[PDB]
């Protein structure tokens, strides 16, 4: 199915997101850092359902 | 069973097993159809013979 691939593709650009946010605040003076942290998913049977 | 939040469920029907049924229905439709043309051809020379 179509559903695992648009999984992986809306997880990897909340990715980007935050790394562009770190980007554009490299000089602000009390600024502190974010990551994004990804867990797998699993419905009843043993095939995923993406990320 | 136990519930998961966000998800829904398919048809369940997959095309690859279900686009053969019908290729299978219209062979034996004609199959079928055959009969009824050898079938009058017989009958109507079994009655124009006099």
């Amino acid at each position: 199915s179509f559903s695992q691939a648009v999984s992986g593709l809306n997880a990897a650009a909340t990715n980007l997101d935050v790394i562009g946010n770190n980007i554009a605040n490299s000089a602000t003076y009390g600024f502190k850092s974010g990551t994004a942290s990804f867990a797998d998913m699993f419905a009843g049977s043993k095939v995923g359902l993406g990320v | 069973g136990k519930l998961t939040n966000g998800a829904l469920e398919a048809s369940n029907v997959d095309l690859s097993k279900e686009l053969v049924n019908m290729i299978v229905a219209q062979r034996n439709y004609q199959s079928n159809a055959q009969t009824i043309k050898t079938q009058d051809q017989i009958l109507n020379t079994l009655v124009n013979l006099r």
